[PDB]
């Protein structure tokens, strides 16, 4: 067999990510699924495309769908682009060389935000896994992790090496200390999810789910243990939907500040920050207005606090777009006008210019200067086709029909049509016919670039499928109106010939290559075959559980494939209608199946975003093609069989072209290290009058003590017996040094006693024989302090037992019944006494 | 007296006497304690086409 | 879901919900979209014949056959506001607790742990505050804080001391806290606190076991004395 590889991918302008604007209206960087596109705004043409490599379908290629880009960030000074992927992978890209420089892997989910520091040497990344990780570009490592947030990081702010502010989807705003790697303050920004965060000097603004927007003053050096974040005021934006992004821009000449609140709807609301004098001027005017209204001074001050937000903020203008907005960014700030660039969810780029003077803008609505729309389709492609010459690819989508050059990948013509469901070229490659959902048939001429004819009443309901005979003089259309209609091409206009009424809705119609069979799929799960010439019924294929969505017949008209919503592909023999095999192909509904020309091999595409290559005779999956991110709606095979074109829900058209130590032994090592250091310092101090410990960050006494703790008690006694006597003197010196540290002694007092007494008991004979005067003094010091520590714990226990007994006794006198008769008291005590049940043999 | 199950639902109490409130426990600890619990119990047309 | 006949039904919260009264005397609030009982109100002991609503059911009036009126008022927004305010205060207390422990301000961290009911942090505060004491019971500030504790906090603390006492590896922290309570509180008052004696009853048997131990460790320690006299010879 031969291998199919992704030759090219196009049709995507801006995917589910943010947009980055770079000055030269300048260029724009947008995501195209697994690749990143660099667009030129003025000309509207793609400047370059970033692809890491490893095209889908290769042997080296991975067996899973590519991870799409999720967030783009570029450092303008250094010309470095950091690209985050939906699998939690950060890739640093060189814009000049257009190649990958660094690859960071520290997140377990999609990256939600990236941000270069001012100097461009450190990168902070936030992910859906609720972690913020700071990466060192020069070191190519992760410095530290910030793990307080309990949900996806929506936004964070860090303009200084010392402090960082973060926002997450759990509704918390958290202040971080980058030198301690700890969270200092925590406030509930909003009742639900907190989505937007923008900081300008002390002023801080955040957006929740509702229209409420909060204002906070950021007194970073407050250092009161609280109040570094304090709530200033609440102002309601017009849009009731959530705010996704907030961004500031300052006019250098006039020191004026502007920002927007990107909403989840088709609206971007811009705001202006009033200058301090204007705030002062406004405050006096409102006080005079309120005073004239007769309000008391105390009420006025409270109202001024209530209306605090209005003084700082002035609603500037609202940008309305036809399509839902995906991301937005400031482009240029100037006195004359204000410019914004945004990307929509419908795969288009919009450039907005806002001319303004002083407080308010000049025009009622913003000016849309540029748009990038030609190289993509706003809605998903429902049906595709390839011309007989294998040069033109017709793609039909809701509201538009576009035709592409497979060589240059550039759209040649665009036609406005209804909700197209099926499209096919006529012979010669010069005409296209569409089947719309309204029951209309539309015929377009490529040379004329205009619609020739429309048959408004072609069908009463949606035209689900449409096929042509081999000659190309007859047309067959199947519709949800429960009829199949035959049409003729006469010079060009269409004439209705005959109608075949069926019992149920028709989903697909296929005409065999030789024009002998007509296979029709019905909503009652059955595929009906008819003789084309005589329209005589031939067979009724049965056994599919959910309706058949695609049909295809082999080139020799011997095999017929049926792919249904029940995830099965069934291959039948047309001679007798017997099912050769049922393949459980995909994990979801299978939308299209096509035979390769001059061969029985066939392709299959499903909603699981996987295109599979099968063998017609051996009934095995030759190759699995993972390139699409979402449902694959349509498929097409070249007449020569050299390549296969697939269109998916992600607005992408893809062309596939055919190519150890034991206890005791550890303790002796620990004693050697620690007592080497203790003896060294003691000698050094006397005269004045290691790497391992530094790495662990522990004192010699703590290091030996921890080794003692790790030894399991069942092994401890045998561990100490193995120790030579020379190490016993070392052990005694260790216990002597522990005595001065009263904290350590009382922390592990019982453990010290058990080991010390066992050591003395085991080798008492050798210990007494030694005539070392220094050793005698150590045992005196070790003895006295061990007693006092033990007595101190001993006295505390005795004081409490006698005290608690007194407390119990006093309660008994006051709240216990006494019976003078001794016998009556016995039964009372027996009943009151606690009772426990035990099993007895 | 034998230290047993915590009276409060939020609190976790072990036989060694260690009590932990679920609020203070970090998420990794919560999973670790959850797994430890598992071991102890185990020992004992338009819609379709478009 | 009604045990008996339903005698009244009226929509509330626009299309969202429906309220019904039954002869069983139970007022049930259902969800129209899902057809499920969100809440059951039970303020009657007889049949309900009449049910009145106003402001889309913000206030509901139901009259019993006996003659009892229950005037119900919506409080969802009132309840959720309290939970938001409580949560806002709790988030402040949790963060302040972490700061104090990192700084080592045990006299303050102890109070926060007591209010938040974090037994682990409370143990660590006392454990490492005691460790500093080794280098009257704990220190002047923290001993004052324990003295101020009211009856509720004392019961909570003594419950932790009991549980810590059962373990020989952690009893030392329990004894010094118990000692601190005895030395800084009116012994008379402690007896009358309900449930204190039952807590005290569990403490004593364990205290006696820890007394028998340690005392043996002192006895064993005289091997050092017998070692010294041997070396003197």
């Amino acid at each position: 067999y031969q291998r199919f590889e992704q030759a090219a991918a196009f049709g995507v302008i801006a995917s589910n990510a943010n947009c980055v604007w770079i000055p030269a209206p300048g260029q724009l960087i947008t995501s195209a699924l697994e690749d990143v596109n660099i667009w030129d705004i003025k000309t509207g043409d793609l400047v370059s495309k970033l692809s890491d490599g490893l095209p889908p379908g290769a042997s080296d290629a991975r067996g899973a769908k590519p991870a799409e880009c999720t967030y783009l960030e570029a450092h303008k000074d250094t010309d470095l682009l950091a690209v985050g992927y939906a699998d939690g992978v950060i890739k640093v890209w060189d814009l000049m060389s257009k190649t990958v420089l660094l690859n960071f892997n520290g997140h377990k989910a999609a990256i939600t935000l990236l941000q270069f520091d001012g100097t461009g040497t450190r990168l902070i990344s936030g992910s859906k896994d609720s972690n913020i990780i700071v990466w060192d570009l020069v070191g190519e490592v992760g410095l530290y992790k910030l793990r307080s947030h309990k949900d996806s990081i929506t936004g964070f702010w860090c303009q200084g090496e010392d402090w960082l502010i973060s926002t997450s989807k759990d509704g918390m705003i958290k202040l971080w200390d980058l030198k301690t790697h700890q969270c200092i303050e925590t406030h509930i920004a909003h009742t639900g999810e907190c989505w937007g965060l923008a900081v300008k000097d002390d002023l801080l603004i955040t957006t929740g789910t509702d229209s409420q927007v909060k204002i906070w003053k950021l007194d970073i050096e407050n250092d009161k243990m609280g109040g570094k974040l304090t709530e200033m005021g609440i102002f309601e934006k017009q849009s009731k939907q959530r705010g996704l992004k907030i961004e500031f821009i300052t006019n250098s000449s006039d020191k004026t500040s502007f920002f927007y609140i990107q909403n989840a709807d088709k609206t971007i609301e811009t705001f202006r920050i009033r200058k301090e004098e204007e705030i002062a001027r406004g405050l006096k005017k409102r006080e005079k207005r309120l005073k004239e209204k007769g309000l008391t001074e105390e009420e006025i001050a409270k109202s001024i606090k209530e209306s605090y937000s209005s003084f700082i903020l002035h609603p500037f203008q609202t940008i309305r777009s036809l399509y839902k907005i995906k991301s937005a960014s400031w482009t240029t700030v100037s006195s004359s006008k204000l410019e914004l660039v945004l990307t929509t969810s419908s795969n288009t780029i919009e450039y907005y210019s806002i001319p303004y003077e002083k407080r308010d803008p000049t025009s009622p609505a913003p000016l849309k200067t540029h748009t990038i729309e030609l190289q993509g389709q706003r809605t998903d492609v429902r049906s595709i086709d390839i011309s007989d010459d294998n040069k033109l690819l017709a793609t039909a989508s809701n509201g538009s029909l576009k035709i592409w050059n497979i060589k240059t990948h550039k759209c040649i013509r665009t036609f406005e049509c209804g909700y197209a469901l099926t499209c096919k070229f006529l012979p010669g490659g010069l005409l296209v016919i569409l089947g719309t959902r309204n029951g209309e048939l539309q015929l377009f001429d490529l040379a004329s670039s205009s619609l020739l004819d429309t048959i408004e009443d072609a069908h009463d309901a949606a035209i689900w499928s449409l096929d042509l005979t081999s000659d190309g003089k007859r047309l067959v259309t199947g519709s949800a109106d429960k009829t199949v209609k035959f049409w003729d091409f006469k010079v060009l206009k269409l004439h209705h010939d005959t109608t075949l009424e069926l019992t149920d809705d028709i989903l697909c119609v296929r005409v065999s290559p030789d024009d002998r069979y007509l296979a029709i799929s019905l909503l009652d799960n059955t595929v009906k075959v008819f003789f084309l010439d005589s329209m005589k019924f031939y067979l009724s294929l049965y056994g599919h559980k959910l309706p058949v969505l695609s049909i295809d017949i082999s080139f020799d008209s011997k095999m017929i494939i049926t792919s249904s919503a029940d995830k099965n592909i069934k291959i039948w023999g047309l001679d007798f209608g017997d099912c050769h095999k049922s393949l459980f192909a995909h994990q979801d509904s299978i939308m299209n199946v096509k035979f390769l020309p001059q061969s029985h091999n066939f392709f299959s595409c499903s909603k699981d975003a996987v295109v599979k290559y099968w063998d017609g005779e051996k009934f095995e999956c030759i190759q699995k093609l993972y390139a699409h991110q979402s449902e694959v709606w349509a498929l097409a095979v070249a007449t020569d069989g050299g390549f296969v074109v697939s269109s998916s829900h992600d607005h992408s058209i893809r062309i596939w072209e055919e190519t150890s130590l034991k206890a005791g032994e550890r303790l002796m090592e620990a004693l050697d290290l620690g007592i080497a250091e203790i003896e060294g310092l003691e000698a050094y101090n006397r005269d004045m009058k290691n790497a391992v410990l530094i790495a662990v960050n522990k004192t010699p006494e703590q290091y030996i003590m921890d080794t003692l703790l790790r030894i399991r008690m069942s092994q401890l006694e045998d561990a100490l017996m193995v120790m030579p006597f020379s190490y016993v003197l070392k052990f005694l010196k260790f216990i002597d040094t522990v005595m001065q540290n009263k904290t350590l002694l009382h922390s592990h007092l019982p453990l010290i006693c058990k080991n010390l007494f066992f050591i003395i008991k085991f080798n008492h004979k050798e210990l007494v024989s030694q005539k070392n005067e220094e050793l005698k003094l150590q045992i005196n010091r070790v003895k006295t302090e061990l007693r006092s520590a033990l007595k101190s714990t001993e006295d505390d226990l005795g004081f409490n037992v006698q005290g608690l007994k007194f407390v119990k006794q006093q309660w008994n006198l006051r709240h216990n019944y006494e019976f003078v008769d001794e016998y009556d008291q016995q039964e009372k005590e027996s009943n009151s006494a606690r009772k426990r049940v035990f099993g007895t043999v | 007296y034998n230290v047993g199950k915590a009276e409060k639902d939020g609190e976790i109490r072990l036989k060694n006497g260690v009590a932990m409130s679920k609020e203070e426990l970090t998420r990794e600890d919560k999973n670790r304690l959850r797994r430890a619990l598992k071991r102890k119990r185990s020992k004992a047309s338009t819609n379709i086409k478009l | 879901g009604h045990t008996n006949a339903v005698q009244r039904c009226s929509f509330i919260n626009k299309q969202k919900q429906l309220i019904s009264c039954g002869a069983d005397g139970l007022i049930k609030i259902w969800d129209c979209s899902s057809g499920e009982c969100l809440k059951t109100l039970d303020g009657h002991n007889n049949r309900l014949w009449a049910l009145s609503t106003m402001n889309d059911g913000d206030m509901i009036v139901s009259a019993d056959a006996d003659g009892v009126f229950q005037f119900w008022k919506d409080c969802t927004e009132q309840e959720i506001e309290e939970e938001q305010e409580k949560a806002k205060l709790q988030v402040e207390q949790e963060q302040s607790l972490q700061n104090y422990m990192s700084k080592g301000d045990w006299t303050n961290a102890f109070l926060l742990a007591m209010t938040l009911d974090h037994p682990m942090r409370l143990f660590n505060v006392l454990k490492r505050a005691l460790g500093e004491s080794r280098s009257v019971i704990f220190n002047e500030e923290l001993d004052q804080a324990i003295s101020i504790l009211n009856d509720e906090q004392l019961i909570l603390l003594m419950k932790r001391c009991r549980d810590w006492n059962t373990n020989a590896k952690t009893h030392t922290i329990a004894q010094r806290t118990i000692r601190c309570i005895l030395m800084h509180h009116n012994i008379a008052k402690l007896s009358e606190i309900p449930g204190m004696v039952k807590i005290v009853d569990a403490i004593i048997p364990y205290t006696q076991r820890h007394f028998t131990r340690v005392d043996n460790l002192v006895e064993q320690s005289y091997i050092l004395d017998y070692a010294l006299v041997e070396m003197d010879k």
